[PDB]
């Protein structure tokens, strides 16, 4: 959840579980989420008519609310599925942004997550950007 | 950016706040009242910000705003040119052939029009000469006063079909022809001279001069419209009979038959988007070439089906290869290529095309040969399992062969002369926008940096492999 | 259905090329010919082209016609009172309306 | 549209009623704060001077596929694109150049000087000896008659006052105003 | 040359069916003309005029000169009485006898006239779809169809009007055809059935919100044009042998085409039903479905079930005199 | 006999905004029919390749029909 605890999290689930009638001789567990974000480092050109500051500041923003902690990228419609944020994603994202004439993105602490109890997602504070002009 | 609930919303707030409307009338008559207003002011909306997105070049959504905006810039679009070829069968059938006619007129099996460029031969056995598509029509119209602009507008299937205009004016019992200017830049009080321009509606029109800026067209005088018609692009493959009309005498004596070359040289008008970029640019070209991007433009304006084209002065050859020297003073170097024409043919081209450039005076003009890096990727990725691999595989090569290839438009988005290079964000884009692979991975290889003047790097896709599972 | 009345300009769809038929208007509408009448704007018709329209041809739908001649783009400025102002008949602006509708090309357009 | 409009065009038994009135109002203020705005901005875009600042951002988006312009360096947008559209009809001349560095950074006079070099070229290289047209006259060099070569080096006078900066600006915003036969080389300052 | 010219402001009258008719740019006074009769049929024989014009003077044939090959400038329409329609048309003078000090002129439409024109030299289409056929032999006209499937050949041969090509078309096809008003229609038939009407038509009804028919004829035959389409249809083809298609209890036919879509189409039509006299409405174009609801006028107000409650128009006629204006329409039902 | 789609309510679904389309796609299918072998299928719609290919029933009939 976004803005609570986990083990808050743990006594609303099995609550809401326990109101309604339960099945025959199964019993819940719940599992503890783990951690894992990653970093990008990027380098580009962006032209002399932008402003660097404007652009790091921009691409900082846009990036922290596509992938992030309290994104929507997980369940862009709240029917209930997990996606996972994957390489290709962030290539295209950033092209589709006119910013760049040219970028080599690289990827740090990057990690490869089971779909059941792994959490992957992007620290944009952290990450390096190296703009220059053209 | 208003949405219905934000209208939904103030227009609640809007009565709550009267003293009259909250007070005296409830739930009943305000509820249906609310959701007409809000649709209607909607509706209005939505028009508003139509007309003004429409208003703008950059932004126009439908042809003719387009053209009336390249109207308010002067710009003419390129005209369609003939398909051209080879007739080398002339063999006569009884006797007294016509030993050498010149623009016979032709029908080609399709009431199609043909003619000949130039003389036949006197076919001792069999004669060779080119045809062309060409047809020719005029329009006359006389000059009833003197209205000091004497505008002519053609009609829409004349202009569809459109290669050529010529202007004859006729007064007193002798014609000459009228040379044509760029709007009246350093004409008047006598030149002979005329404007083009095209409406908003396909008409394309012919306007004379001011009484000091050029000569009217003087009273009591005919004006004749000569037009070379010709359809954009047909080919006819060979062994077809062409049969001559009006010199129809020589159908029975002669007997023409399409061979060798066919005619395949066809040409259509421009689309709606490269005029769109190419009106914007005409206001910076004006009609001199001082600077680099104009010759391209020059260039790609005169020949047909050119792909990229990139010029540039002393200063980046002694930058690029030769520290110094006197002969790169006032010299020019051009590169492009042809998909359907040899390097030495588009030396050839371009160095006559040059002759008839603006602002030509002390310049030098120098070609070099394009070197070509072949390029390659390799692929591995995850489908749905729901398509097969092999469809997959055959659909990914020649997307990718359309796109990225050597005969692609890549390098020149639309026809404004520009060269465009290949970056590495582009492929990892496109291989994604087409949403065939769940996750996949690209490795390059064999990849080199461009100059940007004579490099040319291309995409192999028959050489690449791609790893495909699941 | 809903149809349209046949003195609309509205009759042709596209904004722009409306253009001819407004211009070709507009010029008869500055002209001296014969069949041409004269009238001038009552202090009630300041804000409502539909009462002038019905008062000179009995037709309350041509009040484009009574806007475009007084030099204005909204109907909401008022007109001047006491401007002059010469109206063709309502054939001739309805058979422009139907030529641009359907020839659309430009009188005096050169056919073979 | 105006303050009472759509409320005067009832009739005068409607306008004494209170409940007419106030819809007419309620409707009239809908309109003028959601649609007249976009109809105000559509027909202001005729004159330079008339348009507002989204509509001028879009031209100068537009003038900006060619050039490379930033507004934030003059002092007036409107100044920006009309004298650059002015001075697109200058192009090769003296006068784009100059006027470009007078406009561009807060007032600053330059003048345009050529760079000679010597005819005797068997014993003076090309691209050893080259003066410019001010110090032509007072030089030792070259020891003879001279030429006129396509290269340029423009002269700033320092009362009127960052070398560094005033080069960057340069070739980031003016030099791609210069024809491709010309070589600029440099900064001359006095 | 041909110049486009402004209409004049000399013409300030409105008339109620018959506007205005020209020659070239000169114009005949309309108060001359004291007949009219405007005729659009519902298969491809073209729209066709008649007029009838006072002349005692003995202007119209002596000093105007009107014989085969005049080309009139007709502008018809209705553009205050129940529909509100507009449009001009050209037509071609084919005779124009003169008696009693009057002169009826018969004229056809000038893009039909072309499309009746006998060849002088054959064509042969070999093998090419239907709209490269329709395109070719008419290339005047806006094309409407929606009822194209295969590809086949057609021959024209010497002395055969292009119409036969554009009929046979047609039939193989099963649509129906007619020109009017600037274009080529081609609608199916199968999909004619399931149309949702446009206007309403009532009888001995004065409260109807719609319109009135004033007097109408029924039909009952409907074996006299049965009586032509109750065959089996037979033909050869070299590698299937006999090809048959229709029924099993009628009689058989030999045609030569062995197509087997173009023999399924053979006996498809639409039987005509009822006639009716309405007061003049210019918005009757053949293509068009109605509502028809007709009450009784005696006994006790009962419905008559013998009209169905759709119908197609075929054929439509409009005649103006000096004083009124009527028309008249042929309505039907697909088999 | 006549199939038919439901919307929900706006509690328990989302009604469909007024101004829109609804469109319905169906797959239509004849229950029980087989061609032996043999059999010459022929392009329509796009027919362009009818003089350029050739298409015949072989190997095996269609015999997979099923009826309501």
């Amino acid at each position: 959840h976004p803005n609570k605890s986990q083990s808050e999290l743990e006594e609303m689930i099995l609550a809401a579980f326990k109101k309604v009638p339960n099945e025959l001789n199964k019993k819940f567990s719940y599992k503890e989420v783990r951690k894992l974000p990653f970093k990008i480092t990027i380098t580009g050109r962006i032209s002399a008519s932008l402003t660097i500051e404007n652009v790091t500041d921009e691409l900082k923003s846009a990036l922290e609310t596509k992938f992030g902690r309290d994104s929507t990228f997980f369940d862009p419609n709240r029917v209930g599925k997990y996606i996972l944020i994957k390489k290709k994603d962030v290539w295209a994202f950033i092209e589709t942004l006119g910013y760049f004439r040219d970028f080599y993105l690289e990827f740090v602490e990057w990690n490869e997550s089971n779909g059941f109890y792994d959490f992957v997602y992007l620290d944009t504070e952290n990450s390096t950007f190296n703009i220059s002009y053209e | 950016t208003p949405t219905k609930d934000s209208i939904r919303a103030e227009f609640e707030e809007l009565v709550e706040k009267d003293s009259f409307w909250s007070k005296f009338v409830g739930s009943q008559f305000v509820s249906m009242l609310t959701l007409f207003i809000t649709q209607i002011v909607y509706r209005c909306f939505q028009y508003a910000d139509a007309a003004l997105a429409e208003g703008f070049i950059s932004t126009a959504t439908r042809r003719s705003s387009i053209l009336a905006a390249a109207e308010t810039n002067s710009y003419v679009g390129t005209k369609p040119t003939p398909s051209s070829g080879m007739i080398e069968i002339t063999a006569t059938s009884e006797d007294a052939p016509a030993v050498i006619p010149k623009n016979m007129p032709l029908i080609s099996d399709d009431q199609y029009p043909y003619m000949t460029m130039d003389v036949c031969r006197l076919v001792d056995g069999t004669g060779t000469v080119e045809v062309a598509q060409l047809e020719i029509q005029e329009v006359t119209y006389t000059v009833t006063a003197a209205k000091e602009f004497l505008e002519v507008v053609l009609s829409k299937a004349l202009t569809a079909v459109c290669y050529k205009l010529e202007v004859f004016v006729t007064t007193d019992g002798k014609t000459t022809q009228w040379s044509s200017s760029t709007m009246f830049r350093l004409a008047g009080s006598k030149s002979q001279v005329y404007v083009e321009f095209y409406k908003p509606s396909e008409q394309l029109g012919v306007r004379f001069g001011d009484g000091l800026i050029g000569q009217i067209p003087p009273e009591g005088s005919t004006i004749t419209l000569k037009v070379w018609c010709t359809n954009g692009d047909i080919t006819l493959v060979a062994g077809q009979n062409l049969t001559p009309v009006d010199s129809a005498a020589n159908l029975a004596n002669l007997i023409s038959v399409k061979t060798t070359t066919p005619i395949t040289a066809g040409t259509d008008a421009e689309t709606t988007e490269i005029t769109r970029n190419r009106a914007q640019y005409y206001l910076a070209y004006d009609d001199q070439v001082v600077w680099g991007g104009d010759y391209t433009y020059f260039l790609v304006r005169n020949i047909p089906g050119l792909s990229w084209v990139k010029a540039w002065g002393e200063g980046q050859q002694e930058k690029l290869d030769g520290a110094y020297n006197v002969q790169n003073i006032n010299k020019i170097f051009i590169s492009g290529w042809h998909p359907n024409k040899s390097q030495s043919e588009l030396e050839e081209m371009i160095l006559a095309a040059f002759k008839k450039v603006p602002n030509e005076l002390n310049k030098k003009f120098s070609y070099k040969e394009v070197r070509k890096l072949p390029f390659k990727i390799t692929i591995t990725g995850r489908i749905s399992a729901s398509l097969t691999i092999e469809n997959v595989t055959d659909e990914l090569k020649s997307a990718l062969e359309t796109k990225f290839g050597r005969d692609s438009t890549f390098f020149d988005p639309n026809r404004v002369g520009k060269y465009i290079l290949i970056k590495k964000k582009d492929v990892w884009a496109f291989i994604e926008t087409l949403g065939y692979f769940r996750d996949f991975y690209l490795e390059f290889v064999e990849w080199n940096e461009s100059n940007g003047f004579y490099d040319f790097v291309y995409l192999d896709t028959e050489n690449s492999t791609f790893n495909i599972s699941y | 259905q809903y149809p349209l009345s046949r003195y609309d300009d509205r009759n042709i769809a596209d904004p722009i090329l409306r253009a001819e038929l407004r211009k070709e208007v507009m010029l008869m509408c500055e002209s001296n010919d014969k069949n041409l009448t004269i009238y001038y704007v009552l202090p009630d018709e300041q804000y409502r082209p539909d009462l002038l329209a019905y008062r000179m041809w009995g037709i309350a739908e041509l009040r484009w016609v009574v806007t475009l001649a007084a030099g204005l783009e909204d109907e909401s400025q008022g007109m001047t009172v006491g401007k002059k102002l010469k109206l063709p008949p309502a054939t001739w602006i309805r058979e422009m309306i139907r030529h641009f509708q359907y020839d659309g090309q430009v009188i005096g357009t050169l056919s073979i | 549209m105006q303050r009472s409009w759509f409320n005067h065009r009832l009739t005068s038994a409607k306008q004494k009623s209170l409940l007419y009135k106030s819809l007419a109002d309620l409707v009239q203020s809908m309109m003028d704060t959601f649609v007249d705005p976009w109809l105000e901005r559509i027909t202001n875009r005729k004159s330079i001077f008339s348009m507002s600042k989204e509509d001028l951002e879009t031209r100068t988006n537009e003038l900006g596929q060619f050039f490379t312009i930033r507004t934030s360096n003059s002092s007036s947008v409107p100044m920006l694109l009309q004298q650059r559209l002015d001075e697109i009809h200058f192009k090769g001349t003296e006068r784009p150049i100059n006027q470009t560095i007078y406009r561009e950074f807060n007032g600053i006079s330059v003048l345009w000087d050529p760079i000679y070099a010597p005819v005797d070229l068997e014993r003076h290289p090309y691209g050893t000896v080259l003066i410019p047209e001010s110090t032509l006259e007072t030089t030792g060099g070259t020891f003879g008659e001279m030429f006129l070569t396509s290269r340029g080096m423009i002269s700033i006078p320092i009362n009127d006052l960052i070398t560094e900066e005033i080069l960057r600006k340069f070739n980031q915003f003016v030099k791609p105003l210069l024809p491709l036969h010309i070589v600029f080389d440099g900064l001359t300052l006095y | 040359t041909k110049t486009t010219t402004a209409p004049e402001t000399d013409s300030k009258r409105t008339q109620l069916f018959l506007q205005s008719v020209s020659i070239g740019q000169n114009e005949i006074p309309r108060e001359m003309i004291v007949g009219c009769t405007y005729v659009e049929p519902g298969e491809l024989s073209g729209p066709q005029l008649m007029l009838m014009i006072r002349d005692s003077t003995a202007y119209v044939v002596n000093k105007l000169g009107v014989k085969f090959g005049t080309i009139l400038t007709v502008s018809l329409g209705d553009p205050e009485g129940h529909g509100g329609i507009l449009f001009s048309e050209e037509f071609f003078v084919l005779k124009a006898p003169r008696k009693d000090d009057t002169v009826l002129i018969y004229a056809f439409s000038n893009p039909v006239r072309l499309l009746k024109v006998p060849s002088t030299s054959a064509q042969y289409f070999v093998d090419k779809p239907p709209s490269a056929v329709v395109s070719s032999l008419a290339p005047g006209l806006k094309v409407n169809a929606d009822s194209f499937r295969k590809t086949s050949t057609y021959h024209l041969n010497v002395g055969e009007k292009p119409t036969k090509v554009l009929q046979e078309i047609a039939r193989d096809t099963g649509s129906m055809c007619w020109a009017s008003r600037g274009m080529i229609n081609f609608k199916s038939m199968e999909k004619m059935a399931n149309a949702a009407p446009s206007l309403t038509y009532e009888s001995a009804n004065p409260n109807t919100s719609g319109f009135t028919i004033s007097q109408f004829n029924i039909l009952n035959a409907d074996y006299e044009y049965q009586r032509r389409h109750n065959y089996r249809m037979a033909s050869y083809d070299m590698t299937k042998g006999v090809v048959y298609s229709g029924n099993q209890e009628d009689p058989i036919k030999f045609t030569s085409n062995p197509d087997p879509t173009a023999l399924a189409n053979y006996n498809k039509f639409i039987l005509p039903r009822l006639d009716m006299l309405v007061e003049g409405n210019a918005a009757l174009t053949p293509g068009t479905t109605l509502k028809i609801v007709v009450h009784n006028t005696a006994g006790d107000g009962e419905l008559d079930e013998s009209i169905p409650d759709k119908m197609i128009v075929m054929s439509v006629t409009h005649f103006e005199d000096r004083f009124r204006f009527v028309s008249r329409a042929q309505l039907g039902v697909v088999n």
